[PDB]
């Protein structure tokens, strides 16, 4: 039910902050 | 709500719970990466109207901002044709606001059909528009 629904979620957030947290490490590796 | 926080989030009333959610995200305006931990934090409850509040959070976080990942179209897209009018009518609202001058084919290959189905009242659908 709505739990594996949070699980996804869960896992999309943790992909986009970590797809984050690479785009400004190399946008501060020039800056 | 940043601080404290849980406090104007909750005491609201049922349906206005929605919108105090959102406005994180609209104090998180231009700011994806705290917008995602903070709403993160709210973006799950067990109530519905605070995971529609939140996801419309994330909506206005991304706007304005054309980030080249797209956090507002994964997080509104898992719950767009949801079995909810509510988390759609927060989803939805988001996608719209979020990608708003984008004219992106993708993201309205996934609301045009939202339009029209058995399950979805006329606030989803005019949402929807």
């Amino acid at each position: 039910l709505r739990q594996t629904e949070n699980r996804a979620t869960r896992c999309k957030v943790e992909r986009l902050q970590l797809l984050l947290q690479q785009k400004r490490l190399r946008r501060k590796a020039r800056r | 709500l940043t601080d404290d926080g849980n406090k104007w989030l909750y005491k609201n009333k049922d349906h206005g719970m929605l919108s105090a959610a959102a406005s994180l995200g609209m104090i998180l305006l231009w700011d994806v990466d705290g917008g995602l931990t903070q709403i993160d934090k709210y973006l799950y409850s067990s109530e519905d109207y605070i995971k529609s509040g939140a996801l419309l959070a994330c909506g206005i976080v991304n706007s304005g901002v054309r980030n080249e990942c797209d956090p507002a179209l994964a997080l509104l897209s898992d719950y767009v044709l949801h079995n909810s009018n509510t988390m759609r009518l927060g989803s939805i609202f988001g996608l719209g606001l979020a990608y708003a001058g984008s004219n992106r084919e993708d993201v309205l290959t996934l609301l045009l059909p939202v339009m029209g189905d058995s399950k979805s009242s006329m606030e989803v659908a005019g949402v929807t528009a």
